[PDB]
């Protein structure tokens, strides 16, 4: 039965029980979690239990801003540079699974609705020193599958529609809160199938959960020096609602496209042995030696 | 406080501390 | 104007700050609400779920045989046939539980913990253990007589596939804490000891070893307090497809 | 009996006293002080008292802010730097012992129950000089024990779960309430005992007390130069309660780690000799000279 | 928006400053307030305790002995046995007292100061002491007669092991000053004095020399301001194992 | 002034005057 | 908010859910 | 809005819409 918990819950003192009848004994095979309460075990005082359980509250537990992003670009001339590199600007599409305490957290749940309260965190260095310059960046939310800008001075940076941001490297970091966009009422955190009619289609990647896109450029134009740029994007999902929990990850995640296995090599994590070892069963592994 | 138009904006809602925890600890008929 | 000053903190950015933020998306309408089973509003909801412990954390014991204790028939009375240690903060055979790895997202733990066996031997298969959880202070109790001192369940598992161990909370202060320190007064459970109370006494017909899995749960006065990131999980590289993501 | 005392107290005048029976004699070996009042003392007036007794409050007393912590480290490449150094960052057990004017407030009681208010101050110099950057810092706080980082790239940082607070040099100094965290209703500001179970604990420090780690990088890539980067935390103690007053810390500190004494060479503060020396105990120190 | 503007001592750190900060864990819960013994809310509960003076601040008195002031039968009469200098917030016999200690974290005192002396001689010990309180102006006075015509108690040691002498708030301004000069008007509380009223007077199995211990509390008319950090405690190093702490 | 949901985080409480000096000089019990 | 004393000052007026689309859909008479 | 005690410092007021016109375009007496 549904009911507020604000804290734990209080024990009652308990005395010799010696009765035919009624069970410490439960069934296991039914799915269900033991019933057993200490009073009926031991024999219990009675405590009044001030414990707070707000900590552990959903919300409090999944509204932490976590590091999802990560891009180091050179900030110079790129005249002469690879097709490879993030020319001024980078585009990222804004997924969970990259950084793996985050990843672990919300994969606790099959399904979550939230908020992405998204902050973007810039810092420069120079590539002699002479100072750092106060730059303009622009992120621009673009939607899953959407135009991304090509170019630096890219025309598709005017953001007649797109949200766009300007931030200066000076300033507090940039925050945003992207909304719950999901065309479904939860984002999917599993996806058991395949989001196309064809049967080439990536499996456990529904579109529908992907958030957009944020295309990060410098406004600026290039100084006659190099810099690096390292822009940090964090969010902090809120307004959570969370269904269905499951197993945590126990093996190191392998890749952010899928929930693929290895292990490491030994115990703990491993593929068979998630637990370190010890001897044996009756072994205790900090036994206090008096 | 919220002087944002959009009720996503606000801040998080860490007040709901309503718990059912038979329906993952009981999920039984009888 | 409003005259102001700025404070210290201004201009910061804590991740566990909790301000309204610009919306990126004007008037957007989010997509209706609909009821999906099995909503977690606490995470204490998903702690108090038993999940199985892996006492046979052993080499040998390769994957799910180390989800199960193998006890077999004794030719001596009294015998000890495995202990478990106790602090969930830990790794060791409470690590990869429900109530495991949602504390290892915190530091302060306080309540009372249950254990359940299920025996899975056969119907023929009786036999009657004790299952003892002895409150810290010295040594891991190795012999019977030792360890009936301290709190037990003497379960028949005769007709009786399940008994539980209530493991209580019994500590000075109102949390345990994890400080990376097993022995620490501030910091360890006790144990968790099983002893042949008559013995596993099979037919011919039936397995002469049985099986015992074990699960572990929280009770409802349990609490999680210190928000931590997980000793659990962790990357020292970028997953890979991580980078198709800028592409 | 308790009351509330927001002046210190009227003197009400008093008269000639010549009486046989009830007594400014009283009972030291009670082990209680004296209660002769100036009025059965001397002969008095009246004087209302109007002198507040506000900064005596132990909130006020000992809610001032003070430095906990003071690190110094270079801001540079580390490529070929010893495994000694600060490699861009820091990490810092938070105590209150380090600093002997906090040490000596906060040991006056034996039981201290208070959230910890941190202030972070940033100052950089230039190890010429091209300017100072304004860069970016991490201060996480982590769990005692609990995994710390181990280089400035750290896939700790990400912070998942660890609050961490961002701030620049250029802004006002970061600051964090950080709560009561103890186990216990109170912090023990001594503790007489082993916090373990084995006799080989380490004697006077219960890690329940330890507020935490502080774990404090640049974010910045290193800039072509190096800068030494000054770190200093503070702790201002607040919704403070204090119980069992103690003896104040007379020898100088020795440790951190324990209540060890050497007392200076000579009196004041000697171990034989706390006061200053005078010739005789008929000597007057100050003796107005007319 | 809100048209603001930053007034002087915006974004200034006073470590004096009395404002809100961001909360470094969100919905924790501290432990449960339990009655604990003894508990201070303002350190003038502190500073009315009586604690032991240390008159004997000589040299060749060698630790527990510069905390008692031995007198002896004496042969001639009205003899001056000792005398204590007053101000509280400067180094002396009144500087390492609870009331001398909290006083110099602050710069300002006003209010009566009580000084208890307990006698410790033999029961069969007795004897006639003055003890007088001067207020300040001229040099502490060496004579009795001289000394009785300020403030006095007349004390018998004879059943009676205890006295006090109230020194009472006898100043021009509201509260004395520290400014590092004793001889200032602003500063100088005047002398207590202590005569052979009589003479310490023993049989022959007593020991001769008697010891007094001499106490010091503040009355509740005392009053300390202005907090200043104490010149009692420092250090031009860093502490032992401090170090450790980054490690 | 506070606008944080901690009731921790609040200013210093600079208010209590309540004083109970004689369980420190007077712990005796006649 | 608007502290302007011009009404054009104000934020956009996000509120007009006013629709009459029969104007474009049926222009006609009968 | 004003937090200044002084009354000048206020912002403009640009309220007064009394006219008297004909103090220039009728100053004649009959
Ligand atoms: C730090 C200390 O006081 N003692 C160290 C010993 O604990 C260590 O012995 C190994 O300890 C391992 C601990 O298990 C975990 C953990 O920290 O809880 C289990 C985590 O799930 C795992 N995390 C991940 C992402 O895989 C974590 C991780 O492997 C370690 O932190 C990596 O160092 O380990 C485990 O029980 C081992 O089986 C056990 O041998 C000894 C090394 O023998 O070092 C001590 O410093
Ligand atoms: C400054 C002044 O006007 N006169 C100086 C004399 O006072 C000084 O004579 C010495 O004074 C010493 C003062 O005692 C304290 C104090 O300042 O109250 C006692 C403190 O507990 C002690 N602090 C610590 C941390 O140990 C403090 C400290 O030792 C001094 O500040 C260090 O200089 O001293 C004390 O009574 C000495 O016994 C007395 O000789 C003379 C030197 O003879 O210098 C004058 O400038």
């Amino acid at each position: 039965i549904e009911s507020i918990i604000k804290t734990a819950t209080d024990t009652v003192k308990s005395e010799i029980n010696a009765e035919l009848g009624v069970v410490s004994l439960n069934a296991v095979e039914t799915g269900a979690t033991s019933n057993t309460e200490p009073e009926e075990a031991i024999q219990t005082r009675t405590v009044i239990n001030q414990h707070g359980v707000s900590e552990t509250l959903v919300e409090n537990f999944l509204s932490r801003a976590a590091l999802v992003s990560k891009r180091s670009f050179e900030y110079k001339d790129h005249t002469s540079s690879a097709a490879q590199t993030d020319k001024n600007f980078f585009k990222w599409t804004i997924n969970t699974r990259s950084f793996v305490q985050l990843r672990r957290k919300l994969e606790l749940f099959t399904y979550l609705r939230f908020d992405a309260e998204i902050t973007i965190l810039t810092t420069v260095a120079v590539n002699t020193y002479m100072g750092l310059p106060n730059l303009t960046l622009q992120a621009m939310f673009v939607p899953t599958g959407a135009l991304t800008p090509e170019k630096q001075d890219s025309f598709h940076w005017q953001s007649g529609s797109n949200a766009s941001v300007f931030f200066k490297i000076s300033d507090p970091p940039a925050r945003m809160t992207i909304p719950f966009m999901c065309i479904n009422s939860a984002y999917s955190v599993f996806y058991d199938g395949f989001a196309g009619f064809e049967k080439s289609g990536l499996y456990g990647i529904n579109p529908a959960d992907t958030i957009g896109n944020l295309c990060v450029r410098i406004v600026n134009e290039h100084q006659p020096v190099g810099f690096t740029v390292t822009v940090r994007v964090y969010m902090k999902p809120k307004h959570i609602k969370a269904w269905a929990p499951r197993p945590p990850r126990t093996l190191p995640y392998m890749s952010i496209a899928n929930a693929n296995y290895k292990g490491k090599k030994r115990a703990p994590n491993a593929l068979n042995a998630i637990i370190g070892n010890r001897d044996s069963v009756k072994t205790m592994p900090h036994n206090i030696v008096t | 406080i919220n002087f944002y138009k959009d009720s996503y904006a606000a801040s998080a809602s860490k007040q709901d501390f309503s718990q059912d925890p038979s329906k993952f600890t009981e999920p039984v008929v009888e | 104007g409003v005259p102001t000053y700025l404070l210290p903190g201004s201009g910061q950015f804590l991740t566990t700050d909790d301000h309204s933020s610009a919306p990126v998306l004007p008037c957007f309408n989010p997509t209706p609400e609909m009821h999906i089973p099995g909503q977690v509003r606490n995470m204490l909801e998903v702690v108090q779920v038993e999940s199985m412990m892996e006492i046979n954390n052993t080499e040998s014991a390769v994957g799910m045989e180390r989800l199960k204790v193998d006890i077999s028939a004794l030719t001596d009375v009294d015998q000890l046939l495995f202990n478990i240690p106790l602090d969930i903060q830990l790794d060791g055979p409470l690590r990869n539980t429900l109530v495991g790895n949602i504390s290892r997202y915190y530091t302060h733990w306080s309540g009372s913990l249950e254990m359940t066996f299920m025996f899975c031997g056969s119907f023929m298969a009786t036999g009657k253990l004790i299952l003892c959880y002895t409150p810290p202070g010295g040594s891991c109790p190795t012999t019977r007589e030792t360890a009936m001192l301290g709190t037990h369940i003497v379960w028949d598992f005769g007709l009786q596939s399940s008994v539980t161990l209530i493991i209580p909370w019994i500590s000075g202060s109102h949390y345990r804490m994890f400080n990376n320190d097993a022995k620490s007064t501030n910091a360890n459970v006790g144990y968790v000891t099983c002893f042949m109370q008559t013995n596993l006494i099979v037919p011919s017909e039936s397995s002469d070893t049985c099986s015992l899995i074990g699960f572990i749960a929280a009770k409802d006065d349990f609490s999680l307090r210190l928000m931590r990131d997980s000793p659990d999980i962790g990357q020292i590289d970028h997953l890979h497809a991580a980078e198709a993501a800028y592409q």
